[PDB]
């Protein structure tokens, strides 16, 4: 077991210039999933029984 | 409740579990706070850095970019904001993310939005000169880029004056 | 159209799926890749007039200059049909001459 | 009767603790709503034009 300092991620220096751009030439299609709860179990309680 | 008394502890024992759920709720709250900060701030896969040379068509971001001189690596406005705002069985737990990491996230976000426009939010950041990003953004609201390219200096001066005024007002 | 509301990338469509106590969304998104470097100019001075693209951006592979759409590399020759004129080439900062 | 007195103290302190916990829960729900709004605003207005 090792304890360390967490890393926020990698680091890159984007090549900025006042007369240069970057344009994509290809593409991909991605399918992602997300999950959302919408309901919970319906419960009932009786006093005199409890 | 008891403050290190054996008889008090014994008497409290016969109340069942009135204390497991209290601590459970508090721990849930703390985890929720950590998740809140993480999801509001951590939204970039990489940490971008601004180029050493800064010629953004006349716009001046020096008041907002991080200052390497200070140990905290915070901008002028962040320092102003930080300066302006001010045991009996209870403890306070430190947040998971320290202030330096939050400042680093903000710096990365702001460098990415200056350099690559909105492209870095979908795929890989693509560089583009800032004036062209302004032209695209004017084209967004129904004004042709003609207007921007013909009034660059006035727009830059208005932006700089607005940022100075907001600095002074804050 | 609101960014990042459903899926990371440019949204295309979504499909719902039932879950025991919730719902599952499958989002289909478009992600560009294989970028390339190019040289850029904001407008073109021709015959003393300034030309701006109707929709796209000017690029060049070293020479000859082309107009492309902003999300997919597809160069085309520059023509008066896909450009419009505004004034003269005297106030724009970055005019190139072609 | 020390047990009686301690019982009164115990129930009072327990009630106070319960009140504090409930107030904390309400405030936490409100803060979570605010944080969700902040996340949506930052995703929609910083990473793109709205
Ligand atoms: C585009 O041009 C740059 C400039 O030569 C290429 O080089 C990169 O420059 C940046 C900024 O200095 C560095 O951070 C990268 O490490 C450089 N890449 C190298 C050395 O391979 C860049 O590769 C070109 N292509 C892209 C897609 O940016
Ligand atoms: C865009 O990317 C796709 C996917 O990588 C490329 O399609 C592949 O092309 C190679 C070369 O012909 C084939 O061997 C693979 O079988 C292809 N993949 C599939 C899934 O069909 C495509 O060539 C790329 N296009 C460009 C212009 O770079
Ligand atoms: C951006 O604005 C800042 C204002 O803070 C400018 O910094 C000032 O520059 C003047 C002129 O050199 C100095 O007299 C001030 O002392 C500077 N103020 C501070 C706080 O350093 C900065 O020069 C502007 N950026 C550019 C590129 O001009
Ligand atoms: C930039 O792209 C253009 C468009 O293809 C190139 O022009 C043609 O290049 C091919 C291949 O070299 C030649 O066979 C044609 O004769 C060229 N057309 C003309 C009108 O000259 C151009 O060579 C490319 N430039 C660079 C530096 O890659
Ligand atoms: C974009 O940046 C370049 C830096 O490479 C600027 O080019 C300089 O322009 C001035 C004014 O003509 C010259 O005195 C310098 O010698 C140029 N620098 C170099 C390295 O050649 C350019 O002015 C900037 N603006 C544009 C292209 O619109
Ligand atoms: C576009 O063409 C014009 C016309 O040839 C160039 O303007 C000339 O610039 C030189 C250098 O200042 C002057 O001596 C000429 O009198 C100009 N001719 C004119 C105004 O008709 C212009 O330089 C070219 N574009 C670029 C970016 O160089």
């Amino acid at each position: 077991i090792i304890a360390y300092t967490m890393s926020l991620g990698a680091e890159n220096s984007v090549a900025y210039s006042n007369n240069s751009i970057a344009i994509p030439t290809n593409f991909t299609i991605s399918v992602t999933t997300e999950i959302l709860p919408v309901s919970m179990t319906k419960t009932s309680v009786d006093c005199t029984m409890y | 409740i008891c403050g290190d008394s054996t008889e008090c502890s014994n008497l409290l024992l016969q109340y069942g579990s009135f204390c497991t759920q209290l601590n459970r709720a508090l721990t849930g709250i703390a985890v929720e706070q950590d998740k809140n900060t993480q999801e509001v701030f951590a939204q970039v896969k990489q940490i971008y850095k601004t180029p050493p040379i800064k010629d953004f068509g006349g716009f001046n971001f020096s008041q907002i970019l991080p200052d390497p001189s200070k140990p905290s690596k915070r901008s002028f406005i962040e320092d102003l904001l930080f300066n302006k705002v001010t045991f009996n069985g209870l403890t306070v737990l430190p947040p998971l993310l320290t202030d330096e990491m939050i400042a680093q996230y903000t710096s990365a976000l702001l460098a990415g939005t200056i350099t690559s426009g909105w492209t870095f939010g979908a795929g890989a950041a693509l560089q583009i000169p800032f004036a062209m990003q302004m032209a695209y953004r004017f084209n967004g609201i129904g004004v042709t880029q003609n207007v921007l390219y013909e009034n660059q200096k006035l727009i830059a001066n208005q932006f700089n004056s607005a940022i100075g005024k907001i600095q002074d007002s804050l | 159209k609101r960014v990042d509301f459903c899926g990371k990338g440019y949204h295309l469509m979504s499909f719902p799926q039932s879950a025991p106590h919730g719902v599952v969304f499958l989002h289909v998104t478009y992600v560009p890749a294989h970028e390339k470097n190019f040289t850029t100019a904001p407008a073109i001075c021709h015959d003393g007039k300034a030309h701006f693209p109707r929709e796209g951006v000017f690029v060049s592979n070293g020479t000859d200059w082309f107009v492309t759409q902003r999300n997919f590399y597809e160069p085309q020759i520059i023509t008066t049909d896909n450009t419009f004129v505004s004034g003269n080439c005297d106030v724009v900062i970055g005019i190139v001459n072609n | 009767e020390a047990e009686v007195q301690i019982d009164r103290l115990i129930t009072g302190r327990l009630q106070s603790l319960q009140t504090y916990v409930t107030q904390q829960l309400i405030r936490a729900a409100e803060i979570r709503a605010s944080a969700n709004l902040a996340a949506t605003k930052m995703s929609e207005c910083v990473l793109g034009q709205s």
